[PDB]
């Protein structure tokens, strides 16, 4: 991924995630727990679905043709026939390759995307009242229970109201 | 502790499927659709199209009238299936541009035909042959008449037939090789036959040409079979001094989603939307590698087998 | 305060529009624009190309000489318009594969014609026909030579006439059907005519076929019309014993921009660079909606009558 | 936006700016101000103009051709007349849609990406004498005029200078 | 000092190049690489494919059976050059659909022929000319049999040959124009000849066209050439009472790889699997300029000379 | 580049190094060294290689065809045989044309991308510890060999080792 969050800074996925695509796990003073996060998860679902039917045209009637199979040897005209369908399948078969190659390429990115943006969103919820572990975890200067973190996950968290005590916990240390 | 840490993370299945991508020849995600269609159904769907199993008969067959066509006398179809066992079973024949009259045939898709009033003075009419039976009679083509001498006579025929209706009538029509000299002036008078069928703004005229050609059905004569097109106000006209087999009236010319489709797969009670010498096919995929022929609403031929979209995020077990 | 904040932001703008992308069907940005042309200037532009409008005439008729056709006779043209009140009036006739003739003299792009001394010993020329009137006499198209009979013998025709120039040659002649042995022979001594044009590599035998045809301007008979391409250092030869309908000349057959399109839309005084039957179209945008049939400059044409291309980034209104 | 910027953590967008494409607003000693960031907005604009021209050649002249309306039924040769059309103007179609979605596709993203790399220049400029408040807005731990402001627009922005201060302003805190 | 700082980087080379992307007209990387061949190789490689180089023959002549022609008489290729310097050499014809003839022809890939044992009863064979001579004698196409009158007699023809292979035949036969009534009696007894090649299926008749045509090699008559196709289990029957150009056997037509090109480029000892009009060209490239007309493994044809592929990051020299 | 990391925050290249692709100038106690990183450089040139495998087919066998060239004027068939060839040539320069774009483009991207990816890894090691400096240079607070060096390149630093030392470099600071 460009953004080197999935399969990068984030070790690797949970398959205990039957919830939704992207989420959180937190160990605080209640024990431990886990929530999905459901807008992250709908805005890449949303760009998923229906992602072809923004290219490709929906399907067309289509009646008489042309020859494409011949009993006869004739020449010139068979010739053309032939030439001509054999250029048009070899031109959608293109297609349908680039297609295919652009459209994964896009859907990759836009998960890892997702995934940034929502650490991103989170990080600077929290400001300097926590740390970048660097694995896609943060460590929380403070006493922090589910209704905390729970605020977190709602986007209402106010770190104002701990500042105080981080900067406690944080600058314990020098020698 | 008296202090928390909270994890960010994206899900992984079990049953991840490799993909391609403009980075990557292989790489996992969670889910992955098909985009091509290469299982076709085996059978074609007598529904939603109109099908007509054209069983032992050809298309131009069943509108020329060969005896054992008779059934299909009525017919008008979206899809006509040609089957391989298809076989002639009349006077021997050729029709000089023979895909063209197929074609267009087949795009009208009917084979209904509107008898007209000719008449033919001084000729005996309804010639019939040993090469095509009725039953087990002497016959000919039901849509042709085949025209001889009368008495001692075969008069310069000149007969007319204006189109008053506001549609394109086609005329169906054909002319006699005979085997010999002998046989030439034997059922029409002159040594030199001619057909000159001719409207306001085309014409044609056919000379026969005498000759042995290999037996069919006993048969050494031939027949050449020409069409002619007459426009609303124009007017249809046929000259001969020999040789003319003539038209009993017209087929209406349509414009229509209609087609013929050669295929030897049977044909089934389900519903489709898209139809293959293969079979029915399925309409859901945008692309399909069952094969190039197709009639109705279908995906695109490719030429290849199978092509995986991705329809998830990267899939990165645990590791 | 005694400290300052500072925010980063875009613009956003009171009109925003819907495009689409790879991730939405719809989403607005600040700013886009059309990328199909659908529509049309409702005349053709007497500028930039040279435009020949055909009036009451054909493309064919003007080349080969029909009397209302004279204004015609020193045209050349970029695109030659062909309308729909467009009719014949003179002798009644038709070319086997006339597309491919029309074709031809269209993109050489000129009717202009180079007279050669033909020499027809012992037939009396320029036979005219009431059924082609210049002015309110008889006539017969300029650029062809009607032979017949001179007191009692058509002999062998047998005429030549090399091509000493540096370009290709193309002559226009013909044959002539008439409608009953009386009216041949009298025309024509002899039962049963033909004409043998031929050079060193190529030849075109063709029989005359009598009979009785259609009335068209109180004519019965009719003429068939055919071309000869003759190289440089090459030669024409005519080989007729009857019924041969003579060139008077060469057309000199161009390599060029040249065309003919059928529209009924009227020409007018203006500037532009693509053409199509609607009317002259803008030249601008890449795609284009109006008429697949095109001339000039064109953008290509598609099924889609819009496409919005994003000239701006998203456009998120105060909220 | 794959970079979160536009739409996302930037609330949205100012009307008020007819003045360029990406920007700063400031609250100072001196009030507030506004002014544009033209390399960005210029950036932007260059990769969006001329984009079309990049993947079509410029329209190409075309005369003499093939006929693609017929009065006659012919059967065969006009068959494939019709056909060989058909297919052309499908290809075509398909290729018009493609185009407008992997540009328009392309356009949001490098102006969301002009966004972010904006902001991010300007966070890197001040380190930790400021404080990233997570709605594309820097809280200054410091006294900063329009002079000031001017000089990190400008990129001649010195936070030595300002370090001592910051400092001070900032840990006044803890309980 | 008593602390450390770390700068990352990525590289840089004095040689950049420019190339475009969707933001970028030009724009510098490390490294591109060209994606269109525009430069042949100035010769065609007489490996891999074999190359049969028709020299002073063409392909029609080599299988017809021009004198000058006789060494490409066993031959088979998988690409026939057909060079310009190219000419004919016996006695003058033409064949209608002369293009289709060179085709099947060609992707056949062999003029090897089979001659089967013909019985013309009661005619002398053999007929030569002196504008086909083998050697300096008089003779004709060694493939064709030129039969005409024997004693006072020329009598129906009526000759038959079943296909008792198992693949297609092709014969290769012919009808003679004689110049004058005088010539025509005079080696073919009827006043008007004719020729009825037919099958169970199909059938041609053909009938001689007199009149003088221009000189080649000496002389004025002509021959114009047909062909017919006998499927397995049917049979060949040819009827003529005048003017047949009889065929001596019959040519194996295959499907194949097979083919045939115009190219005056000379042929020389090198390996490559793509030929174009100005050589062989190289296989690597995913596109090529250099010519529309290509046979092998070749890459896509396209109106640009030049395609650059960035192989590397972004270049950012010292500054 | 959309990351604004190459020709963007990192001045400019390294001709220097002919080593690899991405890496690392340091100085500290033992002097000035720089090390290319391998797994970087490799990512990329991963992606770079075979790119266009993925897309077009690798090229086919084709024999015996249409006509091209023309000695005589025929009209209707050789009108269409040369629109059929013209339509074809059309279609797939567009094709190559928008290929080279797309692929052009891509790769642009996805090594600034690596860049971006290297150095936000090596960021997010340091913690608190060091100082993005802007320049993709990070001013470390401590006392920092090779042996040091080394480790932050191979992944292996650990920054609660030297988290009191930094913290005194650091806040030593105030006025
Ligand atoms: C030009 O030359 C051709 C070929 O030489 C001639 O055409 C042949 O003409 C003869 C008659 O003159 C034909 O002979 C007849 O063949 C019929 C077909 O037989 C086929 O099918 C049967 C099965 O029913 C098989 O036996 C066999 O496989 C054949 O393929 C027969 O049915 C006829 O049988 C009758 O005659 C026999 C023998 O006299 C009687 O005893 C029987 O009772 C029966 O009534 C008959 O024999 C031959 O088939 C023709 N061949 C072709 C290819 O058409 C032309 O006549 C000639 N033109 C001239 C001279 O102008
Ligand atoms: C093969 O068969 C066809 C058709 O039966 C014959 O062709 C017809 O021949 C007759 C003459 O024998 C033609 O009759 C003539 O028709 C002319 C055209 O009339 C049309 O236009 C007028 C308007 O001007 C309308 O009245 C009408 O709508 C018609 O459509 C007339 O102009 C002629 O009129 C003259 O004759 C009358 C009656 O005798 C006189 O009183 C008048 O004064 C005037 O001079 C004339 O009647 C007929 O049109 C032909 N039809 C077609 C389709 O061509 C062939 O003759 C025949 N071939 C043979 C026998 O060999
Ligand atoms: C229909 O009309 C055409 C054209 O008018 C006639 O065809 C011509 O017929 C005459 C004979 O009647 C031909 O004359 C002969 O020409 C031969 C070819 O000459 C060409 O090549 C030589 C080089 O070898 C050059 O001189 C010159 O550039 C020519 O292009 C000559 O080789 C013949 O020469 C013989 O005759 C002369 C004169 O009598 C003798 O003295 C010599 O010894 C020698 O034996 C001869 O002259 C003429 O070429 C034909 N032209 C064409 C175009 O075919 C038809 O005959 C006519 N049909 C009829 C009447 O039914
Ligand atoms: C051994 C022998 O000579 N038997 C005579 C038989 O000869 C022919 O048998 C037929 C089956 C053919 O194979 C032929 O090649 C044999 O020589 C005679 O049979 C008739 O022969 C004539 C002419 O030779 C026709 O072939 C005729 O065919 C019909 C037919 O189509 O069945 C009769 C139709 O009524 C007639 N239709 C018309 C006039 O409209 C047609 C038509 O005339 C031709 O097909 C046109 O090409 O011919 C055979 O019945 C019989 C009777 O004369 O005598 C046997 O002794
Ligand atoms: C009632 C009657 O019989 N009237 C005679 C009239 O008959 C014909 O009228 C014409 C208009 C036709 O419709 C025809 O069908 C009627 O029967 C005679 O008119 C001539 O008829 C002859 C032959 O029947 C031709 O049709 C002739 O046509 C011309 C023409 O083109 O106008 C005269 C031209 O000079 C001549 N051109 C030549 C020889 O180069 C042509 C040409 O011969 C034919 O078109 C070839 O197909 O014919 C009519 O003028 C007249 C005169 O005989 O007598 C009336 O009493
Ligand atoms: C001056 C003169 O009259 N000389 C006589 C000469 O006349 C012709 O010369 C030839 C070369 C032609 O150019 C012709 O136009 C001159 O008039 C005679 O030459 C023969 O003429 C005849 C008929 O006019 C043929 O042209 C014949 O050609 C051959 C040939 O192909 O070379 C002889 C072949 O054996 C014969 N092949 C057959 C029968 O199978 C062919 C064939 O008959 C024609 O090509 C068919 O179109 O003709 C010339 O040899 C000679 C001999 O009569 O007399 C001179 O005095
Ligand atoms: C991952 O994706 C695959 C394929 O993209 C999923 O299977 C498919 O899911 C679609 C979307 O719902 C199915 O459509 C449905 O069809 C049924 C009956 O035809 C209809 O009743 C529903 O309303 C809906 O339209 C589709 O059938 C199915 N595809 C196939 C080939 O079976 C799959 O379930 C997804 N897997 C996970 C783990 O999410
Ligand atoms: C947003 O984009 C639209 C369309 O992309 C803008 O209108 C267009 O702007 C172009 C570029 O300048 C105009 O081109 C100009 O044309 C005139 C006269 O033809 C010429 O004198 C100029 O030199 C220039 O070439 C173009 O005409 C115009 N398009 C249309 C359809 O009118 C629009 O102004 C932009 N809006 C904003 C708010 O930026
Ligand atoms: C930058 O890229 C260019 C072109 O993409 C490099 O030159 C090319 O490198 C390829 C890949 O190795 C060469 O393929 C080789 O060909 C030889 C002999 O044909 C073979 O022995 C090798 O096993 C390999 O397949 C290719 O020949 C060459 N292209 C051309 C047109 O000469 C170039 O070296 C790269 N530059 C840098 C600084 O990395
Ligand atoms: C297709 O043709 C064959 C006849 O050739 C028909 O099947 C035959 O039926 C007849 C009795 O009516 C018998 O000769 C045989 O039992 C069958 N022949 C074979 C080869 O199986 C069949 O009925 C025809 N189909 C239609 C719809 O008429
Ligand atoms: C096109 O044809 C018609 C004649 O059919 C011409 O218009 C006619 O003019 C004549 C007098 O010259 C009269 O018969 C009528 O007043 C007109 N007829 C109609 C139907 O309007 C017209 O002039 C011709 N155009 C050209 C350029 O010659
Ligand atoms: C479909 O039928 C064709 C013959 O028309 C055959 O070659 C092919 O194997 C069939 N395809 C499939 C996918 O069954
Ligand atoms: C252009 O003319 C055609 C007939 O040629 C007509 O069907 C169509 O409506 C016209 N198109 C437009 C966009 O006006
Ligand atoms: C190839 O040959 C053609 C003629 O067939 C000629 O026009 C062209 O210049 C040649 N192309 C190259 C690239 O040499």
């Amino acid at each position: 991924g460009i953004f080197g969050a999935i399969a990068g800074f984030i070790e690797n996925g949970w398959e205990g995630m039957v919830d939704g695509w992207y989420g959180f796990r937190y160990q605080n003073s209640e024990g431990t727990g886990q929530a999905a996060d459901l807008k992250s998860t709908q805005a890449a679902i949303d760009q998923i679905n229906g992602k072809l039917n923004r290219v490709i045209e929906r399907t067309n009637e289509k009646f008489h043709q042309i020859e494409k199979e011949f009993s006869e040897v004739e020449g010139r005209i068979q010739d053309l026939e032939k030439y001509v369908e054999d250029t048009k399948i070899d031109l959608w078969s293109y297609n349908a390759e680039l297609l295919v190659a652009l459209e994964n390429q896009h859907t990759i990115d836009l998960t890892d995307a997702e995934m940034n943006k929502l650490f991103e969103k989170t990080r600077r919820q929290l400001r300097e009242n926590a740390e970048d572990m660097g694995d896609g975890c943060f460590k929380i200067y403070h006493k922090c229970d589910n209704a905390c973190i729970e605020s977190i996950r709602t986007g209402t968290y106010d770190h104002y109201i701990y500042r105080d005590e981080a900067l406690n916990n944080r600058f314990q240390s020098g020698r | 502790n008296n202090t928390a840490t909270l994890c960010l993370g994206h899900h992984a299945v079990a049953n991840g499927t490799l993909v391609k991508t403009m980075s990557d020849d292989q790489i996992e995600v969670t889910n992955a659709t098909e985009l091509v269609q290469s299982i076709s159904m085996g059978k074609i769907c007598n529904k939603s199209y109109r099908i007509l199993d054209g069983r032992n008969c050809t298309l131009i067959d069943a509108m020329l009238g060969d005896p054992h066509c008779d059934a299909f006398q009525y017919e008008s179809w979206d899809l006509f299936i040609e089957r391989s066992n298809a076989f002639s079973n009349c006077y021997p024949y050729d029709i000089p541009d023979y895909a063209s009259l197929r074609s267009i045939v087949a795009s009208s898709g009917t084979v209904e035909f509107t008898a007209e009033g000719f008449t033919w003075t001084g000729v005996t009419q309804n010639g019939r042959s040993g090469a095509c039976k009725r039953g087990s009679a002497d016959s000919f083509f039901s849509r042709l008449n085949w025209l001889t001498k009368s008495g001692s006579s075969y008069p310069t025929l000149n007969v007319t037939m204006p189109n008053n209706k506001n549609f394109d009538k086609l005329y169906i029509w054909g002319i006699h090789h005979p085997s010999s000299n002998q046989e030439q002036t034997k059922l029409y008078i002159q040594e030199s036959g001619r057909v000159t069928v001719s409207t306001k703004r085309s014409q044609q005229t056919i000379i026969p040409n005498i000759g042995s050609r290999p037996l069919v059905r006993g048969q050494s004569g031939r027949i050449s079979i020409y069409w002619t097109i007459v426009k609303p106000g124009d007017i249809l006209m046929i000259n001969s001094n020999g040789n003319l087999v003539a038209p009993r009236g017209y087929f209406k010319l349509n414009t229509g989603k209609s087609s013929v489709m050669r295929s030897d797969v049977p044909i089934d009670i389900c519903v489709s939307e898209c139809i293959t010498p293969n079979g029915s096919i399925s309409n859901d995929k945008p692309f399909q590698n069952v094969n190039k022929v197709t009639y109705g609403k279908c995906p695109k031929y490719i030429r290849q087998n199978t092509l995986k979209l991705a329809t998830g995020m990267r899939n990165v077990p645990e590791k």
